[PDB]
């Protein structure tokens, strides 16, 4: 058995980090949803 | 059952455990499969149980069907309202990859959190849930990449 606890709410914030890059991948999606690096 | 992100928690660990992230909207609970694996969720003294699912997705729905419809414009930045075990929920802005598969392209988000973090919504400008984080992969740098998971209503 599991629980959820609010975390918070769905909005835009404007005074947020910006990080993180923006790969190309070329990936395969098995049966079983996992991606695979092709 | 109030609309906003919640933390799916479950006390069959060592105690207090986050195994995920969880949207609520229009009375639905949506997360990622692999979270719960469909199993039933308690929401103080009333429980909620599966009503859609796809493991191959990794999405399921709860108390009713999917119903986040919004979709990434494949050009402007979004941010992942990452929410990490024992973390305050914080917005991340950035720039969606692409995922390049056989029956198309997927928005991707390059941001690397804990395993409990699955599921934590990712937003648009307008403040529409555009997909879910946690099914990915890991590049070359021992990074990871997650899809923008995102169902059909
Ligand atoms: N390691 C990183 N740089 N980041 C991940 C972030 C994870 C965020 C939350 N998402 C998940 O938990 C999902 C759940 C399963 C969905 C797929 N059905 N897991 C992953 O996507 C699979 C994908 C591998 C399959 C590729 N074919 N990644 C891995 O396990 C890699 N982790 C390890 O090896 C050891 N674990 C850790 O360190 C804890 N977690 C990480 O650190």
């Amino acid at each position: 058995d599991m629980y959820i606890e609010r975390a918070g709410d769905i909005t835009w914030e404007k005074d947020a980090e910006v990080t993180g890059n923006s790969p190309r991948l070329d990936v395969a999606l098995d049966e079983s949803g996992d991606f695979s690096l092709v | 059952t109030t609309d906003g992100v919640y933390r799916v928690m479950t006390r069959r660990l060592l105690g207090s455990t986050q195994v995920g992230v969880g949207v609520m909207q229009e009375g639905v609970f949506h997360t990622m499969w692999h979270v719960t694996k469909g199993a039933a969720l308690r929401s103080g003294e009333g429980r909620l149980d599966p009503y859609w699912g796809d493991v191959k997705q990794d999405l399921v729905s709860y108390c009713g069907p999917w119903k986040l419809d919004a979709a990434w414009d494949g050009l402007s930045e979004v941010q992942l309202l990452a929410v990490p075990p024992g973390e305050r929920a914080k917005n991340i802005q950035t720039l969606p990859g692409i995922f390049k598969t056989k029956d198309g392209d997927i928005g991707a988000v390059a941001l690397d959190y804990p395993a409990g973090t699955s599921g934590s919504p990712i937003l648009d400008k307008c403040g529409r849930v555009i997909g879910l984080y946690g099914n990915g992969v890991v590049i070359k740098n021992g990074s990871y990449v997650s899809a923008i998971t995102q169902g059909k209503r």
